[PDB]
């Protein structure tokens, strides 16, 4: 049913912009500051 | 009246489980509130806030919470989304005043501050003044799930991950409500 | 296919100075009335800001005057310098580029803050809808 797939969006909509995040606060560390203890 | 605690507290409470303290019989000076212009929202609604120091009640009611920064829009008579519904409701009536000041400094650390939670998920709006700490498992399409994840399914409370560089917006604000009452 | 400027004949650009029609002529570049007016790494965002609030646009968010590194650092810091503009998440807007006084970044300066203003705009969207509305 459909709002059953409203459910399963607000679920990705927040567990999704955290984990984009850092996964993406860590490519500007690498890009700014080159180590390998960054990549 | 002693706003010692109340307001320069060193650890706040959650938005889903607000605080409730009652202020009593007391000498009250929101004068030392009203200007002391470090404060980012003062609205009062039942009363214009200059004559709060001219008036008399029964008790006042101090709650308290933290929350995002654009989410101190919902907190307010007669709103609607995830805070509002189903974290702190606002009579449609209400008589005080809502304070709020961002605290980015204290409440964010770095990797994230996971210990501020909300609830996302409940059956039913909230009535007025409402409190539910509860945390049994939800309810998706017609199914059992007897307590366990799954397929339409889950947890009802999520956590902010605060986090020093989020744009404004996104830093934590904490809020209080104070509520005049006369029996 | 061997004349054209490049490995592909993708661009044209480089049969300018074989292809001039008034040589006799400068075209206009504004690099010397920068360097004239002792202007620093900064003024070329913030007359690039000054732009975009010409028009209607709302201000860089504040957080993006700290966060950003708009010159490669005091540093000899390995640092991949290219101009691009980020989008990280919760409202955290940051440029990375090496800017030098020219008129060449003072171009690109538009540019870049151009995907931050089209970035800062649909950012009231659900997630998977920040995107431009086709590549
Ligand atoms: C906990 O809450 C307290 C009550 O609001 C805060 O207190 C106040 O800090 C003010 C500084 O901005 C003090 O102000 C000044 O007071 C001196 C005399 O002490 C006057 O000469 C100045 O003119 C006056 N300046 C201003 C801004 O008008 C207040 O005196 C002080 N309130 C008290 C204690 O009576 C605290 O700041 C807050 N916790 C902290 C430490 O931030
Ligand atoms: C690049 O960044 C890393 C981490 O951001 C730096 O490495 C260490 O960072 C910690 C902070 O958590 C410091 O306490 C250490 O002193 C840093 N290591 C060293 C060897 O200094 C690293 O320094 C950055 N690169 C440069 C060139 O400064
Ligand atoms: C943008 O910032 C400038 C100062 O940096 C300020 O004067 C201006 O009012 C701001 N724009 C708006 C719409 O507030």
């Amino acid at each position: 049913i459909e709002e059953q797939a409203k459910t399963f969006l607000d679920k990705f909509n927040h567990e999704a912009e955290d984990l984009f995040y850092q996964s993406s606060l860590a490519s500007w560390n690498y890009n700014t500051n080159i180590t390998e203890e960054n990549v | 009246c002693p706003f010692g605690e109340v307001f320069n507290a060193t650890r706040f409470a959650s938005v889903y489980a607000w605080n409730r303290k009652r202020i009593s019989n007391c000498v009250a000076d929101y004068s030392v509130l009203y200007n002391s212009a470090s404060f980012s929202t003062f609205k009062c609604y039942g009363v214009s806030p200059t004559k709060l120091n001219d008036l008399c009640f029964t008790n006042v009611y101090a709650d308290s919470f933290v929350i995002r920064g654009d989410e101190v829009r919902q907190i307010a008579p007669g709103q609607t989304g995830k805070i509002a519904d189903y974290n702190y409701k606002l009579p449609d009536d209400f008589t005080g005043c809502v304070i709020a000041w961002n605290s980015n400094n204290l409440d964010s650390k770095v990797g994230g501050n996971y210990n501020y939670l909300y609830r996302l998920f409940r059956k039913s709006n909230l009535k007025p003044f409402e409190r539910d700490i509860s945390t049994e498992i939800y309810q998706a399409g017609s199914t059992p799930c007897n307590g366990v994840e799954g397929f339409n399914c889950y947890f009802p409370l999520q956590s902010y991950g605060f986090q020093p560089t989020n744009g404004v917006g996104y830093q934590p604000y904490r809020v209080v409500v104070l509520s005049f009452e006369l029996l | 296919a061997h004349l054209l400027g490049d490995m592909w004949g993708r661009f044209w650009t480089n049969l300018y100075s074989l292809t001039v029609p008034f040589g006799q002529k400068p075209n206009i570049d504004v690099t010397d009335a920068m360097v004239d007016q002792a202007w620093d790494a900064q003024r070329i965002f913030k007359e690039a800001e000054k732009f975009f609030v010409s028009v209607g646009l709302p201000n860089m968010t504040q957080g993006f005057w700290e966060n950003s590194m708009l010159t490669d650092p005091g540093n000899v810091q390995k640092a991949v310098c290219h101009p691009t503009a980020w989008d990280l998440g919760k409202g955290d807007f940051r440029i990375l580029m090496c800017t030098k006084v020219t008129m060449d970044d003072f171009l690109t300066a538009h540019h870049e803050m151009g995907h931050i203003q089209y970035d800062m705009a649909y950012a009231a969207q659900p997630f998977l809808l920040r995107n431009g509305a086709n590549e």
